[PDB]
RNA sequence: UGCCAGCCACCGCGGUCAUACGAUUAACCCAAAUUAAUAGAUCCACGGCGUAAAGAGUGUUUAAGAAAAAAAAUCACAAUAGAGUUAAAUUAUAACUAAGCUGUAAAAAGCCCUAGUUAAAAUAAAAUAACCCACGAAAGUGACUCUAAUAAUCCUGACACACGAUAGCUAGGACCCAAACUGGGAUUAGAUACCCCACUAUGCCUAGCCCUAAACCCAAAUAGUUACAUAACAAAACUAUUCGCCAGAGUACUACUCGCAACUGCCUAAAACUCAAAGGACUUGGCGGUGCUUCACAUCCACCUAGAGGAGCCUGUUCUAUAAUCGAUAAACCCCGAUAGACCUUACCAACCCUUGCCAAUUCAGCCUAUAUACCGCCAUCUUCAGCAAACCCUAAAAAGGAACAAUAGUAAGCACAAUCAUAGCACAUAAAAACGUUAGGUCAAGGUGUAGCUUAUGGGUUGGAAAGAAAUGGGCUACA
């Protein structure tokens, strides 16, 4: 605007980044619910399988679990990282497959 | 009209009157440049689209070995020659306005496309009329009879005059040789 | 080809300079015609704006002291007995004698309007000039 | 709107036959009988043989002189032999154009059991009457 | 055009006002029960001055009014 | 594999032929590292505020600032606040007179203590003048008169101060007429609405609140300039000094706070979450129970004739029934492919049978099997509609557009229409023709084909068998004399 406005008012500061799903750490550590299934949003239909887990941070949240055919049993233990699934509605969590109670999805060769 | 303001001398109760001064100095130019373009054998077109004059600049054009469009202008005429005149053909060298408008009141189109084509363009300002695009401008009045044959028969004589004298001159470069 | 921008800057200009850039192979007639004699401003394009605020123009009006006389002869008699002619370049009408018999009488050294018109009037009177007399 | 028997307006680019470019309401009015025999006519009997016939000829000549077929083919029929004429486009070396010739009428004669004769006139590019 | 911007806030207020109808008295419980919070913490306020300023009691002549449930 | 399994950072990919999935085959690029994740570095606005997010409803001053010269002239008269007054109309209420009066597209209900006329206070509201453009800071202000009266030797300025349309609230008056609500009456499937009829809060005054508007001329104040200059559209473009305001869209004139004579209020005004948009202006279409003109010539209306729907029968669909074809099925199916099924045709069902099984040769034949949303063929349809389209040319830019004949940027061969042909001479009439496209319109059962499937069978033969009517309906025929 005017100098002594843009005095007044100091210049911008880029504000601090809010904290997605993973609460600023790279990955997390989590316990299974409840393996289940979801529909996609509209112009693509499917049906996903999720999870629902805890994090060591005591929250509950609902992940995803990447390619085709798994065992989740309750009370696995899983890792889980922060990529946002574009099909599904408030999916913010994957779960990163090789590690604890998911193995490298299985090759037919 | 506003680009006419320089060349006017000034206002007698409500009518505007051209410098005449500045009328010579223009046109003397103008007719000079005529010659010297019909001198080195070139296409001279006058235009017109003013009616009451219509015959005249034809009847002035046929006499001087030059060509006159007096008539509804076809619109891609100059821009797109090939097409609408013939296979391949020639351009006017040098077109001449005795008015710079369209009954319309619009500029005539063929100003904008000599100019368009890199064609000189000299031509009679009026008061209303806008100069800017015209390379040599004649300031002066376009619409009362005694102008426009006036202007006709001194356009006309300076080809004439052009004319002769290349014949002349060839005759001589003949002899020379 | 060429340049068919009219608005670019004058023929004189994209031509020479095309020839310039060596893309036109054959220098054309005007141009050196033009190149000789010039005319007095380029013809290069200009947008007619209108005129905003408290721009107005620079034409001078047109007025002469023999119109505040004239003013005052048409104020008295109308136009001349004589009517007018536009072709005859020398014609003289009512009023212009009146003019000058006003000059030389304002030469003659008299301030007094009243005396100034009126002794002109006879001056006119005895030229056999038929003043109307219209209030 | 009729398909039958016609040519399509293209961009404007496309070559047209005379034939070609002629259509079906057309016949008897600009266009000629790309055959002619007696069968049709009012008293006459074995209509169908001669069009068995032409129609074969058609396939034949098509097949026995490849790429080299300009117009589509003018049978005549005149008491019991065949006039056939071709016009065909000249690609092949004029020793193998009478190779066929030879060829075909032989073997016609001998097919249809009955003289058959041969015209070919040879033309340099497909005439083209529109468009191009 | 700007309507259906304008669409949206009709709309919007429509569906308040109509809730706000309901849920009237709902409303005005929570309205009145914090106005009984806010003379409270008032209050506190001052009390924290006393006690702050080494008084025991207020000081004398002080019944600290009643600004927020004011009424009539 | 077939909207499934799955993938994507954004746009997106998978619905039978996937370079987006999973796996091969080639490549690409990095490389003792390579990807994924999460944090950073980097990243707004010295840009804006008519239509896009943004000039506060209004003024004055404080704080704070900005400063050559000129900068108070008058209402063309409707600021405001008082006090007084009334011309038109309407209403009480009488006098006559007639039975109706009111009310709509049409009615009904309603009222006859109604209606017309003649009289006539209060209350309320102020034709024409106004085609004027004044006064106020804005809201607002236009019947009449008188009183009081319109800040500042004139720059900007708030969360401070004083005002602020309608509606609303409190108390008291007023009540002609209007009128939310509500009750009747119609309309309607319904009609809590639009139309009708009553009647109320309320508009009115006096005093006090409330403080909101599309409070918008969506355009801040004060000095300037018309130079430079067209995003679009609208009211043409900009300096200089200021203050106010704007950092995606919702969420949200919202939740919590603060303050207010408000206590379904006003003001200030977030986040979770969700999305990859949300917006402004424009361009061609298409559409319109928009407006205007001009038509319809078997054609909408008005008109004329002869029929269909009823009856019997013929014949086609649709349903039920059958072991027992397929295709068509709004206009553009329904005596339709059929100018045609007793066997045959024949594709169907039932049993039996035959496996280089028509041909010159072929790990080859043969398939009325699945794709008409892969197609060529032939057609339907707009359509007796006038347009389609290359090659160019123009437009302070072009998505696109491109005419005016006292002509203003259009030229253009082609295909359509038109013209000619046919109906044995004319003419008209009919016939024919009728592009580009549209309907993923019709048809893999005329034939042919792309992709898929079948191969001792989805192939090829012999023998029989089908096409019954509870009905429902399309078109015909014959009648009713
Ligand atoms: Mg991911
Ligand atoms: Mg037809
Ligand atoms: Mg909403
Ligand atoms: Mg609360
Ligand atoms: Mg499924
Ligand atoms: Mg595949
Ligand atoms: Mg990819
Ligand atoms: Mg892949
Ligand atoms: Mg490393
Ligand atoms: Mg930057
Ligand atoms: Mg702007
Ligand atoms: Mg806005
Ligand atoms: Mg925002
Ligand atoms: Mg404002
Ligand atoms: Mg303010
Ligand atoms: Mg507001
Ligand atoms: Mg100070
Ligand atoms: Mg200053
Ligand atoms: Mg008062
Ligand atoms: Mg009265
Ligand atoms: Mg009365
Ligand atoms: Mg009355
Ligand atoms: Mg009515
Ligand atoms: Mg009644
Ligand atoms: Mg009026
Ligand atoms: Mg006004
Ligand atoms: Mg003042
Ligand atoms: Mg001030
Ligand atoms: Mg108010
Ligand atoms: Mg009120
Ligand atoms: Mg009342
Ligand atoms: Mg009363
Ligand atoms: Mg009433
Ligand atoms: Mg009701
Ligand atoms: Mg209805
Ligand atoms: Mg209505
Ligand atoms: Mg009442
Ligand atoms: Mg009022
Ligand atoms: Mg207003
Ligand atoms: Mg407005
Ligand atoms: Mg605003
Ligand atoms: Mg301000
Ligand atoms: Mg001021
Ligand atoms: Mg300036
Ligand atoms: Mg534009
Ligand atoms: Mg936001
Ligand atoms: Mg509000
Ligand atoms: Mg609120
Ligand atoms: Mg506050
Ligand atoms: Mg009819
Ligand atoms: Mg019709
Ligand atoms: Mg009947
Ligand atoms: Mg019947
Ligand atoms: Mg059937
Ligand atoms: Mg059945
Ligand atoms: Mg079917
Ligand atoms: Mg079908
Ligand atoms: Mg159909
Ligand atoms: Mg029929
Ligand atoms: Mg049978
Ligand atoms: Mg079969
Ligand atoms: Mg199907
Ligand atoms: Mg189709
Ligand atoms: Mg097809
Ligand atoms: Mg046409
Ligand atoms: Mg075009
Ligand atoms: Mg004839
Ligand atoms: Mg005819
Ligand atoms: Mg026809
Ligand atoms: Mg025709
Ligand atoms: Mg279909
Ligand atoms: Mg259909
Ligand atoms: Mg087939
Ligand atoms: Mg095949
Ligand atoms: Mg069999
Ligand atoms: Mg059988
Ligand atoms: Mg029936
Ligand atoms: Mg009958």
């Amino acid at each position: 605007a005017t100098l002594n406005q843009m005095h007044r008012l100091g210049p911008p500061k880029h504000p601090p980044g809010k904290m997605g799903p993973t609460a600023g750490r790279p990955q997390l550590k989590g316990v299974v619910l409840r393996t289940f299934i979801r529909k996609p949003k509209k112009p693509n239909s499917a049906n996903r399988k999720c999870c629902r887990v805890r994090l060591s941070t005591g929250r509950e949240a609902v992940c995803f679990i990447p390619g085709e055919g798994h065992s989740l049993q309750e009370h696995h233990v899983v890792l889980v990282q922060g990529g946002r699934t574009q099909d599904l509605p408030g999916v913010k969590l994957t779960v990163v497959r090789g590690k604890y109670d998911c193995g490298h999805v299985q090759k037919k060769k | 009209h506003r680009f006419m303001e320089p060349y006017l001398f000034g206002s007698r109760l409500g009518q505007d009157i051209i410098d005449l001064e500045q009328t010579a100095a223009h046109l003397q130019l103008a007719l000079n440049f005529t010659a010297h373009v019909a001198y080195r054998e070139g296409i001279i077109l006058f235009v017109s689209r003013h009616r009451q004059f219509a015959h005249l600049i034809e009847t002035t054009a046929r006499d001087c070995g030059e060509y006159a469009h007096t008539r509804y202008f076809k619109g891609g005429l100059l821009t797109n020659a090939p097409l609408l005149l013939g296979p391949g053909v020639r351009l006017p060298d040098l077109i001449i306005f005795l008015h710079t408008l369209n009954n319309v009141f619009e500029p005539h189109v063929a100003v904008r496309d000599a100019a368009k084509m890199n064609i000189p363009t000299v031509g009679i300002v009026d008061t209303n009329c806008n100069p800017a695009l015209i390379t040599y401008p004649v300031p002066g009045n376009d619409d009362s009879p005694p102008a426009v044959r006036l202007f006709c028969r001194l356009f006309q004589v300076a080809i004439s005059r052009a004319k002769e004298k290349r014949r002349q001159v060839e005759a001589l470069y003949r002899l020379q040789g | 080809a060429g340049s068919r921008l009219e608005t670019v800057g004058s023929i004189f200009s994209r031509t020479r300079d095309l020839i310039r850039a060596g893309v036109l192979k054959e220098k054309p007639l005007w141009l050196d015609i033009y190149n000789a004699f010039p005319p007095l401003r380029e013809p290069v394009f200009r947008r007619p704006r209108l005129r905003y605020g408290k721009a107005k123009a620079a034409v001078q009006d047109i007025f002469y002291h023999e119109d505040r006389i004239r003013a005052k002869f048409y104020s008295a008699y109308g136009s001349g007995p004589k009517a007018f002619d536009l072709f005859n370049p020398n014609f003289k009408s009512t009023c212009q004698r009146f003019v000058e018999k006003y000059i030389e009488l304002q030469r003659l050294g008299e301030t007094d309007e009243e005396k100034l018109f009126v002794e002109a009037g006879k001056a006119l009177l005895a030229e056999g000039v038929t003043l109307r007399r219209v209030g | 709107k009729n398909r039958a028997a016609r040519v399509r307006v293209s961009k404007g680019d496309k070559p047209v036959t005379y034939e070609e470019a002629h259509a079906p309401h057309y016949i008897a009015h600009r266009k000629g009988w790309l055959s002619l025999h007696t069968g049709n006519l009012d008293g006459e009997d074995h209509a169908a043989e001669r069009t068995v016939e032409d129609v074969f000829l058609r396939k034949f000549m098509l097949g026995t002189f490849p790429g080299c077929l300009a117009d589509q083919l003018v049978l005549k029929r005149r008491a019991n032999q065949l006039e056939i004429c071709a016009l065909v486009l000249r690609q092949l070396p004029p020793h193998k154009f009478y190779f066929l010739v030879g060829y075909s009428e032989t073997l016609l004669s001998h097919f249809y059991k009955c003289p058959v004769h041969l015209h070919l006139q040879t033309v340099p590019s497909k005439v083209v009457y529109k468009y191009i | 055009k700007n309507i259906l911007k304008i669409r949206r806030r009709k709309m919007n207020h429509h569906k308040y006002r109509k809730l706000v109808k309901r849920t009237r008295f709902l409303r005005r419980k929570v309205r009145e029960g914090r106005l009984r919070q806010k003379q409270v913490k008032f209050e506190r306020d001052l009390k924290r001055i006393w006690q702050k300023a080494g008084l025991k009691e207020a000081p004398a002549g002080w019944q600290t009014p009643k600004i927020y449930l004011k009424n009539q």
